[PDB]
């Protein structure tokens, strides 16, 4: 139901879920294709942090805000905690 | 840089593309950049400003194909007894490589052949492939692909492989015409095979009338069929 | 699976094969030489593209992926006036 | 092939693919309309199997798909309203070309039967939206982009 | 409620459905005794298509008429 990349530093990964689904299941993706343990990152809405007892889509993140063509900007910070760095993208014209 | 329309000169471009493209058609190993910046150099060129030299490009993929497939119908030649599997092995470096130089040349296609009495490059491929290599070089295959199939007839078990290719490559040279896509291998290697094998079992037929008696005959002529 | 994809200025971007084939030359890309034998990678070297097209390029990948063959409104996807020009281009690049 | 390939276009700028797809053009009425209806998808159909450039257009801008769904009766025959658009869509009919005159095809249907047949026949592409939003905001593209970009901006 | 809709051949579909029902569940018999599955038809009630529950009362209450229905697939 749910339709939101996943932007950490360089990489920005664009997922689809429900609103149902949990913020675990997210970390067990961001595991499988960018290999940090669950406790080495943490979700963002935009700058508030979350958890992950909390379901996707009980922090904000509705269908109506979390569309496939206006993706919500989920910010992901991995630990070496690290902060929450994310560089802006390139200057359009 | 970027998608803008630039003025860049199609010498050694071409010259660095035909490595890349070389090494492409014999399965070679090539980088993924290398491979990834193929699509932003093809279409560059495409669009190169101020005049697109696709039909450049073209020419120039045209007689960079015929080339290399007279080289290879050259040294196929040279095995002459053998060619058979000299066509198969090289067949195999060609036909993926063919297809892998197709989808190299998807920006091509979608733009410049399609919309301008053209062939695409994977058509092309193909048809260089039969007009040099095939249909030039055709007696000596068909005449030595019926003694080979002969033998296995008879009593061989030769190169299964070589034979199933080799036959497939003579249909998967005209999958690209819509209208009868058969219609090469329909003539080239079916009408003279047709023929050889009605004569083999004529006079097969003709040896087991005498034989055997009319009882055997049943099993003889159901075990060459299931055969 | 997912593939991966090379901006022009850093800026990684993964997006999931099924979801990336739809547009032309990323599916040639995928379709190279070498069997690929790692299957969780796969990136490609976008150096001429900026970042923001291809993060608009991944936004309009997964509105084609929701909105593929429905009876629904089908939605307007939202382009910004500056990149519009970049993303003519960019799908002039990636065909469909 | 060869009466289409020596490029046949009318006064209107029509082709024989736009008369084809054309319920105004006139049929003999002495022992011909009898048999010959117009617009005709089969013929229409033979014309995308001798390869018609279905993607023509004429002094107003409007192209077979422009034409044919201006069609009045989408009752009386449905079927040659229905197969001529799958038959038009067959081999490059770009459904979100605009015509001189800036009237999408879908505009120009003034017919529920036949606009949802266009939007099933219809498939969403990058490069028409980002076209239709760069001409509706009017960024210079001259001189910037490939000429057959420039050639789908005037598309659209 | 008997249905006589036409088809690309002028074929027969047996909706049998009051105009009460709702298109839906109405299609599903037409294309029943024509071959097509349920969610596969779009059915054009002379002038517009059916969408979600999409009751028969909408559509002027016709009963059975001419509805030329749409083949198109991927439509499920």
């Amino acid at each position: 139901d749910v339709f939101l990349m996943i932007r950490r530093h360089k990489t920005t990964i664009f997922t689809d879920a429900k609103e149902s689904s949990t913020v675990f299941e997210l970390k067990r993706i961001v595991e499988g294709i960018l290999k940090r343990p669950p406790d080495e990152q943490r979700l963002y809405k935009d700058d508030q942090l979350l958890d992950d007892g909390k379901t996707l889509g009980e922090c904000g993140f509705t269908s109506q805000t979390a569309r496939p063509q206006a993706p919500a900007t989920v910010g992901l910070a991995f630990r070496a905690f690290e902060a929450l760095c994310i560089e802006p993208f390139s200057s359009p014209p | 840089t970027s998608l803008k329309p630039r003025v860049v000169d199609f010498d050694e471009t071409w010259n660095k593309l035909l490595t890349t493209i070389k090494a492409v058609v014999m399965l070679e190993y090539v980088e993924r950049a290398t491979w990834n910046d193929r699509f932003s150099d093809i279409y560059a060129l495409c669009v190169a400003y101020p005049e697109p030299l696709g039909e450049r490009l073209y020419t120039e993929t045209k007689i960079f194909l015929e080339n290399h497939v007279r080289h290879l119908h050259k040294r196929v030649l040279e095995s002459e007894e053998q060619v058979l599997v000299m066509y198969h092995r090289y067949w195999e470096e060609y036909s993926k490589g063919a297809d892998y130089m197709d989808c190299l040349y998807r920006y091509l296609n979608t733009q410049f052949i399609k919309k301008n009495p053209l062939m695409e490059i994977g058509e092309l491929a193909l048809d260089m492939w039969r007009k040099l290599m095939v249909e030039p070089l055709q007696a000596i295959l068909i005449r030595m692909l019926l003694r080979e199939i002969k033998n296995d007839r008879g009593g061989e078990d030769p190169n299964q492989k070589v034979i199933h290719g080799v036959i497939n490559s003579f249909v998967h040279v005209e999958q690209y015409k819509k209208k009868f896509p058969l219609k090469f291998y329909q003539e080239i290697f079916e009408s003279p095979f047709l023929t050889e094998t009605g004569e083999y079992y004529k006079q097969e037929a003709s040896n087991l009338l005498q034989e055997s008696n009319c009882s055997q005959y049943m099993e003889k002529v159901l075990g060459r069929l299931k055969d | 699976m997912y593939v991966k994809l090379i901006s022009s200025d850093g800026h990684e971007f993964i997006v999931k094969r099924e979801h990336a084939l739809t547009s032309g030359t990323i599916k040639a890309m995928l379709s190279g030489p070498g069997q690929f034998a790692e299957n969780e990678t796969n990136e490609v070297n976008f150096r001429e593209i900026p970042s923001h097209v291809l993060s608009k390029v991944c936004m309009y990948f997964t509105y084609k992926v929701r909105y593929t063959n429905s009876s629904t409104e089908i939605p307007e996807f939202p382009i910004a006036p500056e990149i519009a020009l970049e993303l003519l281009m960019a799908a002039n690049f990636l065909d469909c | 092939y060869n009466l289409i390939h020596l490029d046949p276009r009318t006064r209107e700028g029509f082709t024989l693919l736009h008369l084809a797809v054309n319920s105004n053009t006139p049929v003999d009425d002495f022992h011909t309309n009898d048999v010959c209806s117009f617009p005709n998808a089969l013929v229409t159909k033979l014309l995308l199997d001798c390869g018609a450039e279905v993607n023509a257009v004429d002094n107003e801008g409007n192209s077979a798909l422009h034409i044919i769904v201006q069609y009045n009766r989408p009752i009386s025959d449905f079927l040659t309203l229905h197969s001529i658009i799958i038959s038009l869509v067959e081999a490059g009919a770009h459904t979100d070309m605009t015509n001189k005159q800036n009237k999408t095809p879908l505009d120009k249907s003034t017919t529920g039967v036949s606009e949802i047949l266009l939007k099933t026949q219809m498939k969403m592409s990058l490069k028409c939206l980002a076209a239709r939003a760069v001409r509706a905001n009017d960024i210079n593209y001259q001189d910037q982009i490939p000429r057959t970009l420039e050639e789908f901006v005037g598309f659209h | 409620m008997l249905i006589k809709v036409k088809t690309l051949t002028g074929k027969e579909i047996e909706i049998d459905i009051e105009p009460t029902d709702k298109v839906e569940r109405i299609k599903e018999r037409v294309e029943e005794k024509e071959g097509i599955p349920p969610q596969q038809q779009r059915l054009i009630y002379s002038g517009k298509q059916m969408n979600d529950e999409k009751t028969a009362a909408d559509y002027k209450i016709l009963g059975g008429s001419v509805l030329h229905l749409v083949l198109a697939l991927r439509g499920g």
